[PDB]
């Protein structure tokens, strides 16, 4: 039981390291998309005035 | 400064004198071998052939790559995307196709040969120079035109270098011969077009790209067609190359060209570093 | 060439390389295309398909190649 | 002659400004530029003031000079409509592009209509069976309703819309219209050669027995042509609905390209862009087009539209606006397709107004909501199964996982149009075979069978006949030792004379590309035009 | 339909008609509030009025804001929904209760128009699409 | 919010008293200045507020 | 960084040598060209970089090459913003890099 738990939790660190590695990517895609989207909202509001 | 009109829409030299020549994004040669001799000027911006002008893709284009010719087989007149991360073998699939056409052209008859065009958009000028040395020491340069708008060239030159090379490749399609065009990093052509559009103060859309960045690549890739029998029956095969970031293929330009081209060759970065080369997903 | 790719896949999908360990298959197919006689590639290129005459002479020529290791 | 003729004021890509000295055309009026290389039709979009209209070109504007004569047609873009358009390909401005001669028009209708009024609406929800298991069960299609196929570039919404043409258009008694809007021209030639072989389109003297009109504005066209070719495709369908009284099928491949091509245009119309970068008039442009595709009291249009979601973003403003215009959405998922399940339909994102127990019967409805119940319960377990495995679920939830892993293979189905590139033949599944088949996986009648026996089969008969074949095959490893004996003398000659019966190809050196080549003499220095218009070299100054 | 008025500025109508139809329908419902009776107004797709108002304001060249909405798009809905009141006995005692409907995108309650109308209205009836597929109909969170 | 603060500043300064000022949603002071901000002709700052937030 | 290349290009083109060129934080080259582009009123590209980001980097990095007379090899210290390699400033820089030397703590 202690040796199947030692292997079922090695399978859980890499499953929660593959899940974390994939969530780090789409956060970074949503991070870059946020800085692009908020900045396009500022230029569109400044080009209406300038 | 005085601006003179030349009298004509934007044109490049097309013809049999373009074979063997390295050329910038506008037509004039950069390899230092003199002007283009046996050549004539046609437009870079031609409307693609219609519905009646095409026929079904019937004939195979052998890439010489085992994982391509077995698993992802490619016909003459097709548009096949090579998509993947940086340094996953995208150029090597493309330049194995050009080299293999040199081997096949010496055994097929005259009207079955494939003439290649390699458009290098936004590349290093050294990697373009190391590529002409490869195509010369192979003998592939006899059937290859090389268009190159490198990373130091102006952004209108990188935007237009695919259309310049397509018009040089549409010479072979429109005369019954067979063409093979490779737009290496079509991702670097939309970035150069995004530069021209934001400097023209046009409203940016998704990922700060313009609204017509789909039409940038759709207009270009629709010109790779297999023509009908009353138009010579010649073809043009496109291999656009898209570099993805961290294997994300739901990006804007990646999903644009996926919804333009016929198939895809996803080169996975995990297989490439596990020694599996070509790293075909 | 395409006629030498299809013989290398016929050597692998049929099972003529099951004895070969996975470390030496890149050496095995390089030994398949070299040791199988080169006239069988002219048949497959010209006929354009593995004809029922040809897969017999293919399977005859594929059992007499010296695969490395094993 | 001098009046009623404007001159080109300014050219900004696909947007042309024309100044009319005497009298201005109406908005939506179509104009003609004299002396272009092709027939260039401009459509008046805005009155800019100072006697200038702002127009959208229907072909390319390259080669337009800022003094060119533009004449007013005094009407909008008028296309030929009628039974004479059957079996013909028209482009956006009604020209025949199929090289079969002119179109024998019953009428020339304007492509701009008002949508039919509130009193001309029909409230009659009848089912349209498509033979597709995930469509017939979870989001059934209305016989005169608007249908959307939402997809993300490579998930299968052209293969699904071709299977709907394969399944419901032959069984329909009326006329189909295909509006190819902004798609590949290779697919417009594939559909044309398919419909000629299938006899849907007949050429020449039998042209009157055609049942389909193709209207094609594909992705090689400029954005003005892609913005109006959906309006051309409706007008052919609106004639059969209104005048002919027919039941029309309208297939619109990528209605998103209508919205996209209005966004490449509105940047040059001088508008402030709305959210993600689209035009400010997104919802009323799409709502102006989608409200014309209706079932009225004098005819029905069963429209199936493919909708492209731009970067697999369903919250993008162009797919999100389209969701409110449809009776049945079929959202296709990129992650379902990566499992290999085709059609890649999300069962928990596809909806229909027909999935109502007073419309489809309470027995079909209850097994749809039970199928969606266990697929949502499997989705709630998706990260416990990821980070902890299936070993820690309950014994009543491991039955939830195993059943939902079976019905999401059993929603998969082979298509008759995918049989070319998959090899497996297509399966049309009847409606009652789907409702009875999905009762059985819910109640527990098929907990015996493996998961992969349900994958890519038609009926619940075919999963039993595949569960046997999966166990005939593991017994077939012990079957027999295949030996090919004594065949070298029956009919196979040799290898050496088999070389001598190949034909040597006449390989030609000197490839000879100087055949019919004109080779104009490009000189060294740049030839320019001087002030008298002559071709002179560049002067030497800076 | 004996007790119901229906105001419908549909999708084919002009953008100032969809912008004005919540106010047109509230004025019809305020007749019952101002005469001692009780009204019940449902602004179905109040998320689509704000898009129609954004189209007007962007084309009147008013400068855009969050998601290119006008700055005064809170006041578009706050002055509409404050008209739903319960009057005093000196004004008849009539009432008008409002049910604005807002569509979110993938459950993003933190969207711009959704944030405004949540802070304007008294209660919320949240309907989640995952509870809808577990059989819980109405999908009330 | 300045009208009610002026009443509270009279009771503090002139009456000398201790005042309790309750401001329900001081957020709405900043929100209302944003609804007029681009119409006073100033380009917007971060998330959508006025530059003078 | 163009003042540094010019001193390096004299030793490449006139002295005919193999020059090293150290660009300490090539990202601060990118960030400063992003600020010049913003002060000239240009519309920012994706995440907030200059529209000319690939050709301002590319105009620098294409002068670092080996010619027939000499060579210039560049060792460029690379900063990665938010440790995001798909950020357009390292992703554009990584298209020019021929090697990578990671120094680890
Ligand atoms: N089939 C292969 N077998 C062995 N090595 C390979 C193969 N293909 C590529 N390589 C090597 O791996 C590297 C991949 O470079 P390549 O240019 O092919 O990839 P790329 O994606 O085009 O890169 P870039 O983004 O720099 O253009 C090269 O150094 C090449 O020499
Ligand atoms: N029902 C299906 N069966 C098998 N493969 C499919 C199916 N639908 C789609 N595909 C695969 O998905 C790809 C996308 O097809 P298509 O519909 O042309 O793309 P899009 O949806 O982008 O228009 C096809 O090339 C095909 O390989
Ligand atoms: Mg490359
Ligand atoms: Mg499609």
């Amino acid at each position: 039981e202690h040796a199947s738990r030692m292997s079922a939790m090695e399978n859980s660190t890499k499953s929660a390291g593959e899940m974390l590695g994939k969530l780090t990517l789409d956060y970074n895609r949503k991070r870059q998309a946020t800085i692009t989207t908020e900045l396009i909202e500022i230029i569109a509001g400044a080009s209406a005035l300038m | 400064d005085l601006v003179y009109r030349t009298g004509q829409i934007v044109n490049v030299p097309i013809g049999p004198g373009t074979l063997g020549r390295v050329t910038d994004g506008l037509g004039q040669p950069i390899d230092g071998k003199g002007p283009l001799t046996n050549v004539r000027s046609s437009l870079v911006e031609v409307k693609a052939p219609g519905i009646i002008a095409r026929q079904s893709v019937r004939e195979p284009l052998f890439t010489g790559v085992k994982a391509v010719d077995a698993l992802v087989p490619i016909g003459r007149g097709q548009r096949e995307l090579i998509i993947g991360d940086r340094q996953t073998g995208k150029t090597a699939v493309a330049i194995d196709a050009i080299i293999h056409q040199k081997n096949c052209n010496e055994q097929v008859p005259k009207a079955q040969r494939v003439y290649c065009v390699y458009v290098a958009v936004g590349q290093k000028r050294s990697t373009v120079a190391q590529l002409v040395k490869l195509f010369t020491q192979t003998g592939a340069m006899r059937y290859t035109i090389m268009v190159s708008a490198t990373a130091s060239d102006a952004a209108p030159l990188q935007f237009l270098a695919p259309y310049s090379g397509c018009a040089m490749a549409e010479y072979f399609r429109d005369t019954g011969k067979h063409g093979l065009i490779i737009y290496d990093d079509l991702s670097k052509q939309s970035v150069a077009y995004r530069q021209m559009s934001l400097l023209l103060r046009r409203p940016p859309g998704r990922e700060a790209f313009p609204g017509d960045v789909f039409y940038l690549h759709s207009r270009l890739l629709e010109r790779a067609a297999k023509l009908s029998k009353e138009l010579g029956g010649g073809s043009l095969t496109a291999f656009p190359v898209i570099e993805t970031q961290a294997g994300d293929v739901s990006a804007y330009i990646a999903t644009n060209v996926i919804s333009i081209t016929d198939g895809q060759i996803f080169l996975e970065t995990e297989l490439f570093y596990k020694g599996i080369r070509p790293a075909l997903n | 060439p395409i006629e030498r790719q299809t013989v290398a896949v016929y050597a692998a999908t049929k099972g003529f390389l099951d004895k070969v360990r996975v470390q030496d298959i890149v050496a095995a197919e390089e030994a398949v295309i070299s040791q199988v006689n080169p006239a069988v590639f002219k048949i497959l290129k010209a006929n354009g398909k593995i004809t029922p005459a040809l897969d017999a002479h293919l399977k005859a020529e594929l059992r007499k190649v010296k695969l490395p290791g094993a | 002659p001098a009046i009623d003729a404007g001159y080109v004021s300014q050219v900004i890509g696909p947007v042309v400004d024309v100044r009319f000295d005497g009298e201005l055309p109406s908005i939506l009026s179509s104009l003609e530029v004299e002396g272009h290389s092709v027939r260039l039709v401009l459509e008046v979009a805005q009155h800019m003031g100072d006697n200038t209209v702002r127009c959208i070109a229907m072909d390319s504007t390259d080669g337009l000079v800022r003094g060119q004569k533009v004449v007013d047609t005094g009407s909008p873009i008028k296309v030929p409509v009628g039974r004479g358009t059957l079996g013909r390909i028209m482009n956006v401005i009604g020209e025949p592009v199929d090289e079969q001669g002119p179109i024998d028009a019953a009428d020339i209708w304007s492509i701009h209509r008002e949508a039919p009024e509130f009193t001309e609406q029909s409230t009659e929800q009848e089912i349209l069976v498509t033979g597709i298991k995930v469509v017939d069960l979870l989001a059934p299609y209305q016989r005169g309703g608007k249908i959307g196929l939402f997809g993300g570039a490579g998930v299968g919404k052209t293969v699904l819309i071709m299977e709907l043409i394969n399944n419901v258009a032959k069984a329909h008694g009326g006329f189909s219209v295909f509006a190819g809007v902004g798609e590949r021209t290779r697919e417009g030639n594939d559909l044309y050669r398919e419909m000629i072989e299938s006899g849907v389109i007949k050429l020449g003297a039998e042209r009157g027995n055609s049942k389909c009109t193709l209207v094609y504005g594909q992705m090689n066209e400029p954005p003005g042509a892609r913005a109006r070719v959906a309006l051309t495709g409706l007008t052919v369908a609106e004639y059969f609905r209104d005048i002919e009284g027919q039941d029309v099928l309208l297939f619109v491949d990528n209605i998103f390209r209508f919205t996209q091509a209005n966004s490449e245009v509105s940047a040059l119309l001088g508008r402030i862009p709305s959210a993600v970068g689209y035009q400010p008039t997104l919802a009323t442009d799409l709502g102006g087009l989608q409200e014309r595709i209706t079932t009225t009291t004098k005819g029905s249009i069963t429209s199936v539209q493919a909708v492209y979601v731009p970067a697999d973003d369903l919250t993008d403003p162009a797919p999100a606006t389209t969701f409110a215009h449809l009776d049945a959405t079929t959202v296709l998922s990129r992650s379902i397709a990566e499992l290999g399940i085709y059609p890649a339909v999300d069962p928990l994102d596809s909806t229909s107004r027909m999935l109502n127990p007073n419309v489809i019967g309470a027995e079909h409805y209850n097994v749809a909501r039970g199928v969606q119940k266990v697929l949502q319960d499997y989705k709630n377990l998706q990260d416990i199964i990821a980070i902890l495995g299936m070993d820690e679920l309950s014994e009543e939830d491991k039955l939830t996982v195993a059943r939902a892993r079976k019905i999401q293979r059993f929603l998969s189905q082979p298509f008759q149009v995918a049989e070319v590139f998959t090899g497996t033949p297509g399966k049309y599944v009847d409606l009652a075979d789907t409702i009875s088949g999905f009762q059985g996986v819910l109640t527990g009648k098929y907990d015996d069978l493996p998961e992969m026996a349900f994958y890519m089969v038609g009926d619940i008969k075919e999963v039993k006949e595949k569960a046997d074949k999966m166990a005939k095959d593991i017994a077939s490893r012990k079957e027999a030792d295949n030996k090919k004996v004594s065949e070298e003398l029956k009919d196979i000659p040799s290898l050496d004379k088999l070389v001598s019966e190949i034909k040597e190809v006449v390989i030609e050196e000197d490839d000879g590309l100087e055949e019919d080549f004109k080779a104009e003499a490009l000189s060294s220095e740049t030839v320019v035009l001087n002030e008298e218009g002559k071709s002179v070299p560049l002067p030497k100054k800076n």
